[PDB]
């Protein structure tokens, strides 16, 4: 659940 | 376009939520108004009866 937040804040920052 | 597109979504959703809440606000306010504008009709009719009761 930590990783699907780390890899979906990055998708919004891109 | 990552945060521009999400920004578009976020702003749209706030704006939809607020228009629908404005129509709901309008319904509450009209039902209260109904309660108010019925209170005015009652005491103009009562004093009408008071007036012709005084003739007697």
């Amino acid at each position: 659940q930590r990783q699907v937040i780390f890899e979906c804040s990055k998708f919004i920052e891109v | 376009s990552q945060k521009n597109g999400i920004a578009t979504l976020l702003q749209a959703e706030k704006e939809a939520h607020e228009i629908v809440s404005k129509a709901r606000k309008y319904r509450q306010d009209k039902l209260k108004q109904a309660k108010t504008d019925a209170a005015k009709e009652i005491d103009s009719y009562k004093i009408q009866k008071d007036k012709e009761l005084k003739e007697f």
